[PDB]
DNA sequence: ACATGCACAGGATGTATATATCTGACACGTGCCTGGAGAC
DNA sequence: TCTCCAGGCACGTGTCAGATATATACATCCTGTGCATGT
């Protein structure tokens, strides 16, 4: 029975490390996860449908964060996911 | 005859965290007008949900599922 | 410090008889605030000790009580 | 002159003996008592005593409650276990939910157990009777010890207000220090005893605190009458033997106040304290 | 309290709680009663009932907000069957 | 068929109440077994400390 | 003669020292197995 | 695709921060209420 529990903690851990959070409250930001999780993934297999391809590539999930997330939002959730697929490549 | 049950204190209740200062007295039986059709949308889907999964009992999921169906997505569950 | 305190240095005195008479001895108090003060004085004139207040946890009383009773080399609890 | 209850797999001393005959007694007449032998005589064997008596006689065999400190409970669980190895215990002291499926074992439907019963003794702390009381007076006692029962030697006590309002027929307090501290202290345990006999406290300090409170305090004359009449209403009571008679064979205690004057410093620390007045 | 004081001071109150404000019970036997309209001897999982009232509580607190704006805007402080049916109507849930 | 079932069904239920009445039995007692039954220790590091240390002392050694 | 203000009665509240209990959340250890990782 | 093992998951456990009453003493704050004085 997968979760994204550890890694909220992980995340939690690190950007308020004497803080905790209460189950209730890990189900409501797990439910979050996955929430953001669809709508990226759907929003870019229409992308992919629409441009005759049948791939999901970096550069498809780059325009689906750009349509989903608004404003600074989108623009830093690019800048992130652009820094993490460098560093990938890079390793 | 269960519908009366929604009291017309929880609707004063629900008035009031929705910032509402007076009531008029017709409000009460219109709030269960208005719950009941949105029940009913809500349940119809939840066991259309669960009887396609082939149970008896209606889960957490399946309410879920037909919350998101409509526009009203529910975190915590 | 030992002379800060009548009564320390009154105990100093009584202590090194006790110790050259080979007696051993149990030392109450009424605050730990002392207890802790005394516990210095104790490591200075390098005598042996124990120690068991609401501090000492359970299985840890029986432990330090087993002591002092099963090794004479512990001159105060 | 009743014999060790059979049930008893050990022989007790003669001091224990007629102590359960006093038990024995203060059962018949439907008196409580204290039993306050001075601290280390052996209170816990004449209390389990009894208990055993009432079964093989009155084939009453629970169910019988023991409060104790918290401390002393495993060492009650085994003595239970030693001296009527027939005797079913039941601990109740354990996290929430220990306790709860513990709780699965109270009969209350039976007012009287038999032999086969779920249990017998219940060994249970001060602290569990006053947090789980909601639980403990459903249940109807057939007797009930207080081991070191200074523990509610305060009327206004939580402790004293919950075990005061268990329905129980028999209690037995045990103590080696009825009194300490003022006479007020005796009047909570006797009130708890019979609260019927000694249904007053003001009453009681009319009649007999401020007298040898003041005879204390104030060096007044003890009034040997009224002091008399006092242990007269005491002595169907309270049981108290003393060392010196039933455990005869240790040496005294050398006694020595050992004298001290301030040093300096403390002497300046002392009279600004004053000052603050 | 002067009047209408007391009203904000309970506002307040309701604000600043996380309880849910429908009774257990009642909204429990509301939801069955609906449910053996669509098919008879459903079972629901305790937690079902409570994802239910928690969206159910949400959506009418929701409805009571913009009932409170079309009353506002008919210079009112009281709000009425047709500020709710306004408010529906706009939604689209007409 | 449907008899059949319902004679099925009398012996499920004959029988829970036999496999509840074990589990309560056995969970009962082994509660009890849980609190009484026990009495240990904890200071197990600084067995094994003093263990180590004799190892040490085992060996012979001019450095 | 009536009303208001000011001090007794004795109680509840309060200050300070560790004791005696406790509870639930966090951290840690254990066992294990499947799926993340290898690389052709 | 065949292969491996370790990260993570389920499960116990244990402990300790803040909380529940309190013996040991006493001064202090509180305010119901009674009495006296003034209008």
């Amino acid at each position: 029975k997968e979760s994204y529990s550890v890694y909220v903690y992980k995340v939690l851990k690190q950007v308020h490390p004497d803080t905790g959070i209460s189950s209730k409250a890990m189900g409501i930001m797990n439910s979050f996860v996955n929430d953001i999780f669809e709508r990226i993934a759907g929003e870019a297999s229409r992308l992919a449908h629409y441009n005759k391809r049948s791939t999901i590539t970096s550069r498809e999930i780059q325009t689906a964060v750009r349509l989903l997330l608004p404003g600074e939002l989108a623009k830093h959730a690019v800048s992130e996911g652009t820094k993490a697929v460098t560093k990938y490549t890079s390793s | 005859d269960n519908i009366q049950g929604i009291t017309k204190p929880a609707i004063r209740r629900l008035a009031r965290r929705g910032g509402v200062k007076r009531i008029s007295g017709l409000i009460y039986e219109e709030t269960r007008g208005v719950l009941k059709v949105f029940l009913e949308n809500v349940i119809r889907d939840a066991v259309t949900y669960t009887e396609h999964a082939k149970r008896k009992t209606v889960t957490a999921m399946d309410v879920v599922y037909a919350l998101k169906r409509q526009g009203r997505t529910l975190y915590g569950f | 410090f030992v002379t800060d305190s009548g009564k320390l240095a009154k105990l100093d005195e009584l202590l090194r008889e006790l110790k050259e008479g080979g007696h051993r001895v149990l030392l109450y108090f009424q605050m730990t605030r002392m207890i802790d003060l005394m516990e210095e004085y104790l490591t200075y004139r390098n005598y042996k000790y124990c120690r068991l207040d609401g501090s000492t946890k359970l299985e840890d009383r029986r432990d330090t009580v087993a002591d002092f009773q099963t090794r004479p080399e512990i001159f105060i609890f | 002159e009743v014999a060790q209850p059979k049930l008893l797999n050990c022989q007790l001393k003669e001091y224990q003996l007629k102590g359960l005959n006093w038990l024995v007694n203060l059962y018949e007449q439907g008196i409580n008592g204290i039993l306050a032998d001075e601290m280390g005589l052996g209170k816990t064997v004449q209390s389990i005593s009894v208990m055993a008596y009432l079964a093989e006689r009155y084939d009453i065999w629970g169910p019988f409650l023991v409060v104790a400190p918290a401390s002393t409970l495993h060492n009650w669980q085994q003595e239970v276990s030693k001296f009527v190895p027939d005797f079913k215990v039941l601990p109740y002291w354990g996290t929430a939910a220990d306790r709860k499926v513990l709780r699965k074992f109270w009969d209350r439907k039976h007012t009287t157990y038999k032999k086969d019963s779920p249990f017998h003794v219940m060994i249970t702390s001060y602290q569990l009777v006053v947090s789980d009381v909601a639980y403990f007076q459903k249940m109807k006692w057939q007797y009930m010890i207080l081991d070191e029962a200074q523990a509610i030697k305060s009327s206004q006590s939580s402790r004293w207000k919950c075990l005061l309002g268990f329905h129980c027929r028999n209690r037995l307090l045990l103590t080696g220090t009825p009194i300490q501290n003022n006479m007020q202290e005796l009047w909570a345990l006797l009130h708890f005893i019979m609260p019927s006999l000694f249904d007053s406290h003001d009453e009681f300090s009319e009649w007999f605190s401020k007298d040898i409170e003041s005879h204390a305090q104030s060096n007044t004359k003890l009034n040997e009458d009224q002091l008399k009449r006092l242990h007269m209403i005491l002595k169907p009571f309270m049981l108290r033997r003393v060392k010196k008679h039933v455990q005869k064979e240790l040496g005294d205690k050398i006694e020595i106040d050992v004298f001290c004057e301030l040093s300096y410093r403390q002497r300046a620390m002392y009279q600004s304290l004053r000052n603050q007045i | 309290y002067r009047p209408g004081t007391v009203a904000l001071r309970e506002i307040r109150r309701y604000q600043k709680s996380t309880e849910l404000l429908i009774r257990k019970l009642p909204f429990q036997r509301l939801v069955r009663e609906i449910a053996q309209d669509f098919k008879t001897d459903l079972r629901f999982q305790s937690s079902a009932v409570m994802a239910l009232q928690e969206a159910s509580e949400a959506y009418l607190v929701g409805l009571f907000e913009d009932t409170n704006l079309c009353a506002i805007h008919a210079k009112r402080v009281t709000i009425m069957p047709k500020d709710i049916q306004l408010a529906r109507r706009i939604r689209g849930e007409r | 068929l449907s008899m059949r079932r319902a004679e099925m069904a009398r012996r499920r239920r004959n029988l829970s109440e036999k496999r509840n009445e074990e589990i309560k039995m056995e969970t009962v007692n082994k509660l009890l077994k849980k609190q009484a039954p026990r009495t240990t220790r904890r200071a197990a590091q600084a067995a094994a400390a003093a263990e180590e240390a004799e190892e040490a002392a085992k060996q012979p050694k001019r450095p």
